[PDB]
């Protein structure tokens, strides 16, 4: 029941797999793409107290964790290392495939004490955490991370330009704090004309034998960025589709039982599949959307 | 959650003028947001117009931008749709949702929904 | 080759996705579902003497698991808290995603100091043990289990029903011991003619900010109830089935090299799609079921 | 992007899943598999003083691992024990999942000192190593392996002739050493003609009451021999063949986020599905490869 | 292990009645269940009948219940299959298999098995 | 890195003779492998012929083994390939191929290429 948009001629609509995609052509999974945006680029607050408020603590809830394949340059990231007034640690340390957000333009580091009623620090508004392609409802000790939220798209067929390298220099700066007591339409406070992405390696990324992990890049040497400034109703209708989806995502997060869940878009191409080409239809039938000639 | 009763609908003829109300049951409905359904025969409801709980932001949909305003009245639990320059395909049952902060385009977020009205316009 | 039964009209039919699939209508995954039903509905004594000698030490395999689905109240559950006479622990620890199970009425807390031959406990009949929808085949320290098997089955069209809720209170007691020295026809000595499942709500669950996991409900608050009691062959029919299709489970399970799996009904679907979309199917006959008209 | 090869024929052609295969029939899952052979049959040195030059330490990269489903006999296999100067290890141990590689003939176990420069051992090469149906990028402590490469293929539809139980037990030794200061045409050095492999067979091995895990072989009675020596342009075919592919596939484990990969043939698969009936195939179209009565 | 061999098979009126049989070797034959598999011609095999080891519990398919009944002997090694009131429709290949303590219906799960005999039966 | 240059194409008869040449920049040529390959009008691009860095193993096609020699010269940076008995279906065009020490056949394996020259036979 998640909701997925479809691109067409640079415009965003959202529709379903059983809703009829037949001028929609689906013909290749790498048209599936999931991608996380910030929830800063809809004007909510960034500084650390405003931020705070937003965070808190209940226990009784199991953590799960969804992946996102395209994010977007963060301006503001934060960075947790607080802990309990007899010392003991609040946060849970991060598991192993779970690493810092990349492309982060300030960190805001936050140590101190305060009172930590539950296990796990969640999100009051719904949102995710952003840990590097993988979107998690907790938060993980010493981890650097993004407020936002994931959305589930249908690229347009075999264009090859949409999240490319720059169709139209990395510094980050560290600052410490110390804490004590611790058809869419746009309709948020502010959307930003602009989408300056970063995606995973195209695969093919190696001429002199780099393609050895041994003689490869390190593992922050493998983004490939772009910018994609052109269009204003479509990216800022992209940010409210994905504000939207966030309600069914955690509904779904929720009935599963997986640590860590890799096959939603899968899922989706299989239920398109045994539904349109389901079985025993019909020539004049508009079940399946086949054009005799 | 709360109670929502539709009224006004009607006929009324093309380029005419036609205005909607929306009732709302409770003590809590500043806190809540609402939008107005529209569903046109043979076809999904789709979204037509919404407001905050304070008023503030308002969106519409591409279709009836400029022609539709979306007002509300705390002191009352009602709000208001005044429909302007009104053409044929306009045809719909107009139906009343509510939702807890911010409007939303997608159906399925919203906690309460009215029966609907029925307004059809004659050429 | 795990067997697999189809519904239709409140009768159980036994078939492999290979073939007998024609007039079944498959149109989406929500059909495939997964049961796990507990061996007591069969008859088998149930005190703690009894139920100790289904169980014994192998050392030497490995353990796998498999999730379900929909489930069933338990009338009895227990819980092993075994130890070497030296003093050491004779059950692994549950891992991270391993929870008791969520129904049942009596649990039977059994602790005492016993020979511990192998490194894990295995079901001497070959049934499973439930976990909370994941069945696992050893028995982990200190949670609760119920003995039973799992089925892999596939639903009508949607009708809306079938583990809906209540078609047509929870209260467990602790019972502590101690001890030393540690159409298919039914065919079982007896079959309970009620069904009284519970499952997981199917992703739209609730309402208010409520599918926010902060304000949600707790891990064993996300269930739904029901009950099954009008027909008796139906019922009786998927036990029996159950109790067959342990075997194959079982073979394939020890096939495979994955610590839990997830993606048994995902291959079933990807099976009957490339068996009767393959290639080349001739407009009459009886391996492309495509009709005219 | 990863290449895959069809048989027919016993003749070898590699061909993308593109490449308009519905002359080639694909009716089920089972055609689907992933064969590990190893490096030794091309002709490398397989002493330990020239093997210990292919290994290097590299910290920075995240280690990956790929399933497999059949393997090769191995002449020689490896075993290391490598510390620090100061007593601290080198090698990670082992995860539990990982198991040592079946079938060996001789186990090279090294032990010693040496300098440890990195957090993981890669392969120079680029080639992977072999843990029983589980290849991976680093060396892990303790654990028999025999480095090698995968490749995948789509099997004829029959009987399974191939990979099947001797068409036409073992002794493993000890050799311990101490070390301080630690169509495809064949182009390789040497090839094996003969092919002596190993699988495991889902199924099919089950009898009296051995299905149960209790009473059941322990993990190294699972697997099924065989030998192939008829056809030798086909195995050097091969060999070449999964020497090719590596490329693709260290790029592929680069992109990804999940720590071991499963679901690469069932991608494939989903793929050919949404490529030949994605859509408004037309009868007398080349692209939809139907025929008319 | 466990060798089977079935006899009795024959040609017989419509209504008439038939018996047929199924010795085993071996000396464990009290620890084994043993049914009987039926195959019409162009249809797969399907459940007839069968017996635990210990007889008590006996299961019959629903188009033969019945008409059918199933005992055995473990004195002699053998079980029988008594059939009353035959039909056209029960011309099949009647086949004996066995399987360890207990009773099942699908066929993959049987351990020995028969080479079966010939029923024919003549409106 | 390391750029190609193909000469030599033109149109011969039947059962002629024809020589291609590849010179490559740089002055690490003794590092890297060459190959040639053909691209017949309306298919793809496949394997020709092969060499290593020190031009110790060559690998040919079936179809043009034992007509086609492929060789080096290290101290020009430039290779050949020596074609004899031509006929009509080697019409295609000719690209020089570049790739570190090894030899491979699919084509996404290799680093630098030529923009190919056009051989013609005619019958
Ligand atoms: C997709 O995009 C959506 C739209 O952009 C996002 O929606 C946002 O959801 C948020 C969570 O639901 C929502 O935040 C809420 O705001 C409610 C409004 O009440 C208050 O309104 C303002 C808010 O100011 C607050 O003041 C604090 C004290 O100075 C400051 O810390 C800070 O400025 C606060 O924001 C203010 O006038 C009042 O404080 C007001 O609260 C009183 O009056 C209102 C009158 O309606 C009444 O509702 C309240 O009960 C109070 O009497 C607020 O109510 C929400 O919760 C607060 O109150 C509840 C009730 O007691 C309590 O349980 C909470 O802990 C909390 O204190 C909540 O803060 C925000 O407004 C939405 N955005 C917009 C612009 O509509 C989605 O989040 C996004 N999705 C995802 C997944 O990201
Ligand atoms: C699906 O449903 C199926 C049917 O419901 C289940 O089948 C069950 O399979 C198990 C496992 O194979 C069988 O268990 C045992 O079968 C042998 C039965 O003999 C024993 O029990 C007889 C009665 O006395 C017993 O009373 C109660 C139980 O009623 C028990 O607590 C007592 O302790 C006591 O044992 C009796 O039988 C003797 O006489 C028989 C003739 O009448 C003769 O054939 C037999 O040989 C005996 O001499 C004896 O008292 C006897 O103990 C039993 O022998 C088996 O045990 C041996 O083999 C085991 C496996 O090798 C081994 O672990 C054990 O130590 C022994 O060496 C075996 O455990 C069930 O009978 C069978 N059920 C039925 C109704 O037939 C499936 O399990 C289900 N599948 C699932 C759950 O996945
Ligand atoms: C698929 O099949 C192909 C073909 O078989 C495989 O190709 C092989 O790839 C490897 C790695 O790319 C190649 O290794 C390299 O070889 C070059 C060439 O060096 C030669 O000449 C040197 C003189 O200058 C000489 O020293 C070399 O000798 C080495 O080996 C001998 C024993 O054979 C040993 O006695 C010597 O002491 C040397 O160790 C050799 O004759 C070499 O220059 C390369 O070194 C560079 O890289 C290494 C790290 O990788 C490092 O030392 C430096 O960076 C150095 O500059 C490297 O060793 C090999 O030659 C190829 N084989 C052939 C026959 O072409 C390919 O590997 C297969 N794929 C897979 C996935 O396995
Ligand atoms: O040094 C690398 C290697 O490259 C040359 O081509 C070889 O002939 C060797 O003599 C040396």
């Amino acid at each position: 029941s998640i909701p997925l948009g479809v691109i067409h001629n640079s415009t965003l609509q959202v529709s379903d797999v059983d809703k009829l995609v037949c001028r929609d052509k689906l013909s290749s999974t790498n048209q599936l793409r999931s991608v996380g945006l910030n929830l800063e680029g809809n004007g909510v607050a960034t500084d650390v107290p405003s931020a705070t408020k937003r965070w808190g603590f209940r226990s009784g809830v199991p953590p799960k964790v969804v992946n996102y394949e395209a994010g977007e340059w963060a301006e503001n990231c934060y960075n947790l290392e607080i802990k309990k007034p007899d010392g003991s640690e609040c946060l849970p340390a991060a598991p192993d495939g779970i690493r810092g957000f990349p492309r982060c333009r300030y960190v805001h580091k936050v140590s101190g004490t305060g009172p930590c009623a539950g296990d796990f620090a969640f999100h009051k508004e719904g949102a995710f955490f952003l840990y590097d392609r993988l979107a998690s409802t907790v938060i993980y000790r010493g981890t650097t991370f993004a407020e936002g939220v994931v959305a589930f798209l249908i690229l347009p067929q075999a264009k090859k330009d949409f999240f490319s390298s720059h169709p139209l220099g990395y510094y980050s700066t560290t600052i410490r704090y110390q804490a004590t007591g611790f058809a869419i339409v746009n309709a948020q406070p502010k959307c930003n004309p602009n989408l300056h992405y970063w995606t995973t390696q195209d695969e093919g990324a190696a001429i002199g034998l780099a393609w050895i992990p041994y003689f490869g890049p390190a593992a922050e040497g493998i983004y490939i960025e772009g910018l994609m400034h052109n269009q204003d109703g479509l990216i800022c209708g992209l940010r409210q589709l994905a504000n939207e989806t966030t309600q069914a995502l955690q509904l779904f997060l929720r009935a599963t039982t997986e640590l860590r869940t890799f096959s939603i878009l899968n899922r989706k191409a299989i239920d398109f599949l045994l539904q349109r080409w389901g079985g025993t239809c019909h020539i004049l039938g508009p079940d399946c959307c086949i054009e005799p000639h | 959650q709360v109670q929502l009763q539709e009224s006004g609908g009607g006929v009324v003829q093309a380029g005419g003028s036609l205005r909607l109300s929306c009732s709302a049951s409770g003590r809590t409905f500043s806190n809540y947001a609402m939008a107005w359904f529209r569903q046109a025969p043979g076809k999904d409801r789709e979204f037509a117009a919404g407001i905050n709980y304070n008023g503030e932001r308002t969106a519409y949909a591409d279709s009836v931008k400029g022609r539709f305003t979306i007002s509300r009245d705390d002191a009352k639990n009602t709000v208001y749709l005044q429909m302007n320059s009104l053409k044929p395909e306009d045809t719909a049952v107009y139906s009343c949702a509510a939702r807890p902060w911010s409007i939303a385009n997608l159906a399925y977020t919203y906690d309460s929904w009215g029966q609907g009205t029925q307004v059809t316009v004659s050429s």
